[PDB]
């Protein structure tokens, strides 16, 4: 897996892919 | 939070999975 | 709505979403 | 222009709508 | 064509578009 | 490599085509 800063829409895409059927929560500050 | 761990820092695949439901 | 810098392809995605059926114009410098 | 307002600065949803047709 | 820095997922999207049926290779450091 | 040419520097369409198969 990529080891890079992941921010904003890229971070949400990464969770979408990684989490799959589980889904995810995106709770920024 | 996820921004601090994964955006301003770098997160492993495992750290990112901490934000799955 | 997000209050963040929106640039390049992110800015064009944002207009696409926000403007809907109206469409939009992307005229950079 | 849009770059100056929304990219190098931050634009509200309303400011962004100024660039709809 | 855009003359801008193209990085990470944006760079891979650009090659995908530009290279078409040829496909491409993404070999970062 | 492509990162050095196109990410940290700017690449023309032609330079980018050097990474097609
Ligand atoms: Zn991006």
């Amino acid at each position: 897996f990529v080891n890079q800063h992941l921010c904003g829409s890229h971070l949400v895409e990464a969770l979408y892919l990684v989490c799959g059927e589980r889904g995810f929560f995106y709770t920024p500050k | 939070g996820i921004v601090e761990q994964c955006c301003t820092s770098i997160c492993s695949l495992y750290q990112l999975e901490n934000y799955c439901n």
